[PDB]
RNA sequence: UUGUUGAUUUUGUGGGUGGUGGUGCAUGUGAUGCCCGUUCUGGCGCGCGCUACACUGAC
C-alpha cells in the first residue's frame, strides 16, 4: 500500500564521523597500541626488527608489537559492518595518541607498508587520500570521551569478567544509544587501561581471545543483531 | 580436386583450397536450385556427399567459408529487396541449413548465424505468406530457426507472429480474432477434411516448386508440430508464457471446436493446460539491487618519509650570509 | 521540500521541512489554526505539519 | 510494475512471515484487463510487466541488452529516442556487417550424418529433400 | 521532423574490492 | 574443453575473450 | 487533461562546448566550469547573449544556448574587446666558490 | 582430543585455504612475497599480484586462534596454488609476525614436515578428498552465490557429518578452484569479504551453532 | 646452399619432443618418488610576526 521510494538506486550509506553523535554505531577503541617512531630515517619500532634501540630507549620489547594493532584494524575495517557504515575505529596508543580512523580508509595489508604509513601519521598528524578528497587518518585531542557519542554504552575485554553473548547483549541495549568496546591491543597486561571511562567489563569466551579474534567476534554478533548481513 | 591440391604438394595450395571451400558451398546451393525430382535418389547421393566434403574443408578453411557465407547473406538480402519471395528459392533454404551444420548456432554472437538469424526473422514477418508455397516455405524456416536455438532456447517473437496467422489462415475470419493480420482469406480449409487419415507431415523441398487439400493439411500439421515443440522447449521457460500462449490457446480451441476428430490441438491444449497449472505466475522482482559499500580510498604517503633550485640557492645564501656577518664582527 | 519564508524577507529561511521524496505540489497554512501547515505530496499522503 | 516489494523474500523474515509470503504468492491474480477501452480503469498499476522480462531473453543480443536495463538501476535520466526510432531489418543487417569489433568464426563439434530427414543423426527432422 | 528534434535533444544529452592491495610503486 | 567453451560462448563470451556488452557500445548511436 | 509547456521542463544537466554543466548551477557559474571560461568572461557572455543571469542553467532555452555557443566561438565578430581576451646554476657555482674561499681564509 | 585426518567419525569444521601462494625461491631459499620479491618473480614469469602468502598467514591466525579450535573441533588444510596439500595440526601456534612465518614455510616445503622436540605441519598426498571425513558436507565461498546463514546452515545440517569450507586465499581469481570436489557454492554475505573475515565469520557461526562459546 | 662449396642446406605444409634439470630415496644400479645459457656496455634545532580554512561571511 505504501508508495515506493522515488529512487531505488542503491546509495552508499553516510560515512560516520566523530562530529556526528546521534547515529548509532559500534565504536572500537584499540587501547594500549604500541605505535612509536625513532630515527635510525624514522622507522616504526618493532619488538623484533628493533630490539637494541628499544633497550637503549629502556622500554620492554614485549610491549613493542604494532603488528597486533595492524591485524585488528584489518579485520575491523574489512568487516561487513564497516561496509554498512555502522562502525568507526579509534586507537589509543601507549604514550597517549588518540587516532581517528576514517571508516573509508583502506590501510595496506602488508605490515611493512602499514609501518610506513604510521610513522607519517604520527609526524604529519594526519593522512590524506590519493585523490586528495578526504582525510583518512587523523590525530585528535584527548580524552576520547568527547569524541564518543553523547548517549553510549562503554565496555572492555576482560577475561576474568563473566562470559556474555554479544548478540544477546546488543539486542537488550537501546536503539538510540551506541556501543563502545575497548580492546587492548597489548600482548599482555592488566585490564585497567580504560577503567576510568568505562563502568563495566564483560567477557566473551571462557577461553582466552586474541585482540584480532575478539573484535571480529564483536562485530559479527552486531551484524547478526542488526541484520547488517 | 582437394587431393590434387593438398597443402603439402605445393605452396599456395592452402589458398586454392580455401577459395575452393567457397566455390564448393555455391555448388551445393546451386544444385539444390536445379530441378532434381527426376533423380531425387541420385541428387541425395551427391548433395549430402558434397556437404561432408564441405565440412572437412570448413574445418581447415572456416574463414574462407565464413566470408563466402556472409556474401550470400548480403546477396540474397539484396535480391529480397527487389524480388521479395521470388528471390527466395530452395537453395536459400538449403543454404541456411548448412550454416547450422558447419557453424555453432548456440552463441550469443556469431559472424554468420546472427546476420542469417536476423534474416530468417525478416522472412517470418515481412513475407506475405498468402500461398501454400509461401506457407510451406515458412514451415521450413521455422524449423531451421528452431534448430538454431535447440540448446540456447532464445525467444523469437516472429515465430509467435508466424504461428498465429498461419493457424488463423486455415480456419478463415471467425470474427473473434481481429488482432491477427491475415494476408489471404481464400486458403480456408474445407470442413469435409477427414483429419483421421495418416498424412505425412514431412514437406519435400521439390514439392514446393510444384505448388491440394491433402497438401494444405500436411503443411498445417508440420507447422503445428513445430508449435507443440516450441511450447515445450522455449516458451515454457519464459516468464510471460501465459501471455505468449494465450492467443495460441484461443486459435487451437477453434480447431478443436470446428474439427472434433482432429486430435493434436487437444493434445497441445491439454499440454498447454498442464504447464499453466504448474507454473506459478508471481509478480517479477528485478529492482532488488545489492546494497553498495561505503567508498574506499587508498592512502597517500611516501615510502621512506623524510623528517626548486632557486629555493635551494636562497637557502645557501642565508647560511653564507650568517657566517659573514659573524666574520665581519 | 517545503520551505517557510518571512513575506518581504527572501533572504532568511524560517522553517525548512522535507515532507517526502516525491513532489509536494500543495502547501497551505490552516486558516483557523495559525501554527499548523498542511502539505500534500505525490506520495498521496497529506501530512499536517506544525511550525 | 517493474517490482512489487511485498513479494521479496528476506532471509531475516521469520517463519510465520515466510508462511504469509507463501499464501500471498498462491492467491495472486493478474488484474490487468486487455479489453477495457478506458485506460484509467484497466487496473494496470496492480499488475506487473512480465513481458519485458521475457525480452531479456530476446534472440538479438543488443535487444536483450536493452531489455536488460530494467534489471539494472535507473541511473540514466532519459534515453534519446531519435537514436532508436528509425530502425529497420535492413538497418540491423547493415549494422551487423559494419561491426566495430571482428570475431573469429567458431565451428560445431557435434556432427550430423544428414542435414534433412528421409522420406543416423538428422539436423532438421520433419523436412526432406 | 527527425532532423529538427535531433537538434534540440543534443543539449538535452550529457573501487578496491575483497583482497585487492593498494597500488605498488 | 569444447563443451565448456560452448557454454561460455552461450553466456556472452566472444573470441576476438570479450563480452557482448563490449560490442553494444556505440551501435545504437550510429 | 493535456498540458504541454512550450518552454519545456527543467534540465538537470546540459552539454555545452563538450562540457557537462549542472542545471542547478546558474548560467554564469555553470559556464565557468568550461575550460577557459571564468566568472567575468561568463558574465560578459551572458550580457552579450541577452540571457538573464538570475536564471538557472536548466532554464536556458535552445536558442539561448546556441547563441551562447556562438558568443564563445566568435568573440571578435561580436566585438569582444581584445584586452579582455643555466645562469642560475652558474650563480650557484660562483657562490660555492666564494664559500670554499671563505673556508680557505679560515 | 586433537582431531586428525585419520579419524573420520567425529564431527568437525574443516576449512581448506585453497590456491595458497606459498613458494620458495633460491637466488637463499625464501618465501616469495608480492612486495619483497618483484623482479625475481618477473624472472620466473609469475604475476606479482598472485604472490601474497600474507593472505594465507592472516587466515590461519584468526582461524587457529578462534575459540572453535581451542575446543578441538577444527582442522585446517592448505592447498598451495602449486599443487601442494598441507595439513595444519590444531595444536600449532604459528608465529604472529609474518617474517618468522615465512621462515617456517620454507622449512616446511623443503623438509616436508615440522616436528617439535606429532608433526605440527605436514605435507600430505593429494587429492584432498581422501583426508576428509567419510560423511561430510562440502561448500565454498562465492560472491555470486546466494547469501545464507552459517548458523542456520549448520543447524539444519546433520550431526554425524562434518562441514568443509574451501576459502580462496587468492587476492583475485575465478571461484572455481574447488568446483571438482564441492557439491554446492554458497555466499556468506551480500557485501564482499576478505578471506580472513569470511573464515572468521564461518567459525563464529559454528561456535554459535554448536554452542562452543 | 656453404665459405670458393657441393646436396651438408633453403622453401611450404604437418609434426614428436620439458632434459649436459635438479632434489632425496632404496647395494653404482632404478620404464627410482617429488617437482622444475653466451658475451659485452653502464650504474636542521630553538623561536617571533603576518594570511587563510567563509554566511557574525564573499561580492
Amino acid at each position: 500500500q505504501k508508495a515506493l521510494p522515488a529512487s531505488l538506486v542503491p546509495q552508499a550509506p553516510p560515512v560516520l564521523t566523530s562530529k556526528d553523535k546521534i547515529t548509532k554505531r559500534m565504536i572500537v577503541v584499540l587501547a594500549m597500541a604500541s605505535l612509536e617512531t625513532h630515527k635510525i630515517k624514522y622507522v616504526l619500532l618493532n619488538c623484533d626488527d628493533h630490539q637494541g634501540l628499544l633497550k637503549k630507549m629502556g622500554r620492554d620489547i614485549s610491549e613493542a608489537r604494532p603488528d597486533i594493532t595492524h591485524q585488528c584494524l584489518l579485520t575491523l575495517l574489512d568487516s561487513p559492518i564497516n561496509k554498512a557504515g555502522k562502525l568507526q575505529v579509534y586507537i589509543q596508543t601507549s604514550r597517549g595518541i588518540l587516532i581517528e580512523v576514517n571508516p573509508t580508509v583502506r590501510i595496506p595489508r602488508t605490515f611493512k607498508r602499514f609501518s610506513g604509513l604510521m610513522v607519517q601519521l604520527l609526524h604529519k598528524l594526519s593522512i590524506r587520500s590519493v585523490n586528495s578528497e578526504e582525510k583518512l587518518l587523523k590525530v585528535i585531542k584527548n580524552p576520547i570521551t568527547d569524541h564518543l557519542p553523547t548517549k553510549c554504552r562503554k565496555v572492555t575485554l576482560s577475561f576474568d569478567a563473566p562470559v556474555i553473548r554479544v548478540q544477546d547483549y546488543i539486542e537488550k541495549l537501546d536503539d538510540d544509544e551506541s556501543i563502545c568496546v575497548f580492546v587492548g591491543a597489548m600482548a599482555r597486561g592488566k585490564d585497567n587501561f580504560a577503567d576510568e571511562y568505562v563502568d563495566e567489563k564483560v567477557g566473551l569466551s571462557n577461553y582466552p581471545l586474541s585482540a584480532s579474534v575478539a573484535c571480529s567476534k564483536f562485530c559479527h554478533g552486531a551484524e547478526d543483531a542488526w541484520n547488517i548481513l | 580436386i582437394i587431393k590434387a591440391y593438398q597443402p603439402k604438394l605445393a605452396e599456395g595450395n592452402k589458398e586454392k583450397l580455401g577459395k575452393f571451400t567457397a566455390v564448393l558451398l555455391r555448388h551445393i546451393i546451386f544444385l539444390s536450385n536445379q530441378n532434381y525430382l527426376k533423380n531425387v535418389q541420385s541428387f541425395k547421393r551427391t548433395q549430402n556427399a558434397l556437404i561432408s566434403i564441405l565440412k572437412s574443408l570448413s574445418e581447415k578453411y572456416n574463414r574462407e567459408l565464413s566470408e563466402e557465407c556472409r556474401d550470400y547473406i548480403n546477396e540474397m538480402q539484396a535480391r529480397y529487396k527487389k524480388n521479395h519471395f521470388d528471390a527466395l528459392s530452395n537453395g536459400d533454404l538449403v543454404f541456411f541449413s548448412i550454416i547450422g551444420i558447419l557453424f555453432s548456432t548456440s552463441d550469443q554472437y556469431h559472424l554468420v548465424i546472427t546476420p542469417a538469424l536476423i534474416l530468417m526473422s525478416q522472412f517470418l514477418e515481412q513475407i506475405k505468406f498468402n500461398s501454400l508455397k509461401r506457407i510451406a516455405f515458412g514451415a521450413v524456416l521455422v524449423r531451421i530457426v528452431s534448430q538454431y536455438q535447440r540448446i540456447s532456447k532464445r525467444y523469437i517473437p516472429e515465430v509467435v507472429y508466424f504461428f498465429q496467422k498461419i493457424l488463423l489462415t486455415f480456419i478463415v475470419k471467425p470474427l473473434d480474432f481481429e488482432n491477427i493480420r491475415l494476408d489471404s482469406y481464400e486458403l480456408g480449409l474445407p470442413l469435409d477434411v477427414d483429419f483421421t487419415k495418416k498424412r505425412s507431415t514431412i514437406i519435400p523441398l521439390h514439392t514446393l516448386s510444384t505448388m491440394p487439400v491433402d497438401q494444405c493439411v500436411s503443411v498445417l500439421l508440420n507447422v503445428m508440430e513445430s508449435l507443440d515443440a516450441t511450447i515445450s522447449t522455449v516458451w515454457k521457460s519464459l516468464p510471460a508464457f501465459n501471455e505468449i500462449i494465450l492467443p495460441i490457446q484461443q486459435l487451437l480451441s477453434a480447431y478443436t471446436s470446428k474439427y472434433s476428430d482432429f486430435e493434436k490441438p487437444r493434445n497441445i491444449l491439454n499440454k498447454v493446460e498442464k504447464l499453466t497449472k504448474f507454473t506459478e505466475h508471481i509478480p517479477l522482482a528485478l529492482q532488488n539491487h545489492k546494497p553498495v559499500s561505503i567508498p574506499t580510498h587508498a592512502p597517500k604517503y611516501e615510502e621512506n618519509f623524510n623528517p626548486k633550485m632557486k629555493a635551494q640557492l636562497k637557502k645557501e645564501r642565508k647560511f653564507t650570509m650568517k657566517e659573514i656577518r659573524k666574520d665581519a664582527k | 521540500l517545503v520551505s517557510v519564508y518571512d513575506s518581504y524577507n527572501p533572504r532568511t529561511i524560517l522553517l525548512s521541512i522535507n515532507a517526502s521524496t516525491h513532489p509536494t505540489h500543495v502547501t497551505k497554512f490552516h486558516t483557523q489554526d495559525n501554527k499548523i501547515l498542511a502539505t500534500a505530496s505525490d506520495d498521496r499522503v497529506t501530512r499536517l505539519w506544525d511550525i | 510494475m517493474l517490482h512489487n516489494p511485498a513479494f521479496i523474500s528476506n532471509p531475516f523474515q521469520t517463519p510465520d512471515q515466510v508462511a504469509n509470503l507463501k499464501t500471498l504468492k498462491e492467491n495472486y491474480v493478474d488484474p490487468f484487463d486487455v479489453h477495457e477501452s478506458d485506460p484509467e480503469l484497466t487496473h494496470a498499476l496492480d499488475s506487473s510487466l512480465w513481458e519485458l522480462a521475457s525480452l531479456m531473453e530476446h534472440y538479438h543480443p543488443n535487444v536483450a541488452t536493452l531489455a536488460k536495463i530494467f534489471a539494472q538501476p535507473f541511473k540514466k535520466l532519459s534515453y534519446n529516442m531519435e537514436d532508436f526510432l528509425d530502425w529497420n531489418y535492413d538497418s540491423l543487417l547493415n549494422a551487423e556487417s559494419s561491426r566495430k569489433l571482428k570475431t573469429l568464426p567458431t565451428l560445431e563439434f557435434e556432427a550430423f550424418t544428414n542435414v534433412f530427414d528421409n522420406e543416423g543423426n538428422v539436423y532438421l527432422p520433419g523436412v526432406a529433400w | 521532423d527527425k532532423k529538427a528534434r535531433r537538434r534540440t535533444l543534443r543539449f538535452y544529452t550529457s573501487r578496491f574490492k575483497g583482497d585487492d592491495d593498494i597500488p605498488y610503486k | 574443453e569444447l563443451e565448456q567453451q560452448r557454454l561460455d560462448r552461450m553466456n556472452g563470451m566472444i573470441e576476438l575473450e570479450r563480452g557482448v556488452e563490449d560490442l553494444d557500445d556505440g551501435f545504437w548511436e550510429n | 487533461s493535456l498540458v504541454v509547456q512550450e518552454q519545456g521542463s527543467f534540465q538537470h544537466i546540459l552539454r555545452l562546448l563538450n562540457t557537462n554543466v549542472d542545471g542547478n548551477i546558474k548560467i554564469v557559474y555553470a559556464l565557468t566550469t568550461i575550460k577557459g571560461v571564468g566568472r567575468r568572461y561568463s558574465n560578459l557572455v551572458c550580457k552579450k547573449a541577452d540571457v538573464d543571469l538570475h536564471k538557472r542553467a536548466g532554464e536556458l532555452t535552445q536558442e539561448e544556448l546556441e547563441r551562447i555557443v556562438q558568443i564563445m566561438q566568435n568573440p571578435t565578430h561580436y566585438k569582444i574587446p581584445a584586452w579582455f581576451l643555466t645562469l642560475a646554476n652558474n650563480v650557484e657555482s660562483k657562490l660555492r666558490d666564494d664559500l670554499e674561499r671563505l673556508k680557505k681564509i679560515r
